[PDB]
């Protein structure tokens, strides 16, 4: 067996694993053309796990997720903010559909041309009506769950579910036990996707052991210590940013999202731009330079 | 809807208008200034 016969074994066994098995987005589009590519939208009935450590932009990539599933679809998306109050949160969306940087809005002088993307921002998010916000603090699985039914029943069903972090949600039954506790969380949250069939996005913190590693980039081993989220998750995405760990890289405004599983399709990092300013992320311009 | 948008533009100056008048507008604006703006930073630590 020649040199040729056996590298045509190889390159098969990549090329079946590399290509998406989907053609179009069948859930939710996200708004991003890679992650679009590798997920075929965020499908209706999975638990999808945003996770990472603190400063990566978990939070705001979850909520850039649900002001683009807002604005590329028509039926109600909702947001159980536990750790924001709804305004605060809105000022942020604000921000990022608008594209103005945050402090200007909280501090600094906002120019006429600022004033004119909020406006006209403001303008869309009034005329379609699909965000829902709820700012109550440590809901328990059953709260969450009637409110979430009451949305999908005096309206047209249910586009998205977003949770600002797991860990803030508790069980008054299974509070003395941690473990527990979060295993009851994430059951309900599989639970709830599967009787309104839609997408939820669970955000989860990522304890500080993993810090003690060389590649400090998220492994799905990081969940199990914070309890049974990865066994009913069925899309797991790990936000990471090389910027905050290494003073200088090759890469400076780059983000990656790591999907550590997925059930639906292909393991894989996706990599975006990130802002900052405006909070929010980008598609990566790889393919085209030209100089 | 009507009274909202009322207070909404007392903040501002009289002679601002709207940029974008529906969603799909703004994201083509989102993804153009995306684009160039991701290529414009990968150019300059690159270099």
């Amino acid at each position: 067996k020649n040199i040729a016969d056996v590298l045509d074994a190889t390159v098969a066994r990549i090329e079946q694993l590399f290509q998406q098995p989907h053609d179009g987005v069948t859930g939710v589009n996200t708004g991003y053309d890679d992650l679009n590519k590798k997920t075929a939208g965020l499908q209706p009935s999975d638990l999808i796990i945003v996770a990472a450590r603190p400063s990566m932009g978990k939070t705001t990539f979850a909520m850039n997720l649900v002001e683009n599933a807002a604005m590329l679809q028509d039926k109600p998306v909702l947001i159980f903010s536990l750790e924001m109050p709804s305004e605060q949160i809105m000022m942020r969306s604000l921000a990022s559909l608008s594209r103005v940087d945050q402090t200007k809005i909280r501090t600094g002088q906002l120019d006429d041309e600022d004033w004119a993307r909020i406006s006209g921002t403001m303008g869309i998010l009034l005329e379609k009506r699909n965000i829902y916000i709820d700012d109550s603090s440590g809901l328990t699985p059953t709260e969450v769950r009637s409110r979430a039914r009451r949305i999908a029943r005096e309206h047209g069903g249910i586009g998205l579910i977003m949770i600002d972090y797991l860990q803030l949600m508790r069980v008054p039954a299974l509070s003395d036990n941690r473990t527990l506790e979060i295993a009851e969380i994430s059951r309900s949250l599989k639970a709830l996707a599967k009787e309104l069939n839609v997408p939820v996005v669970a955000l989860s913190q990522l304890n500080r052991s993993l810090e003690q590693r060389a590649d400090k980039r998220p492994v799905n081993s990081d969940l199990r210590e914070s309890g049974s989220i990865e066994q009913d998750a069925d899309l797991i995405m790990f936000i990471y940013r090389d910027e905050v760990y290494h003073e200088n890289s090759d890469l400076k405004g780059i983000a990656e999202i790591i999907i550590g599983k997925q059930r639906n399709g292909p393991i894989g990092t996706v990599r975006l731009t990130f802002n900052g300013q405006w909070s929010r992320f980008d598609n990566y311009a790889g393919p085209q330079y030209d100089d | 809807v009507g009274d909202l948008m009322q207070r909404l533009q007392k903040m501002m100056p009289a002679h601002i208008k709207p940029a974008f008048k529906t969603g799909e507008e703004l994201l083509a604006w989102q993804k153009e200034q995306g684009a160039i703006r991701s290529a414009a930073l990968e150019r300059e630590n690159r270099a």
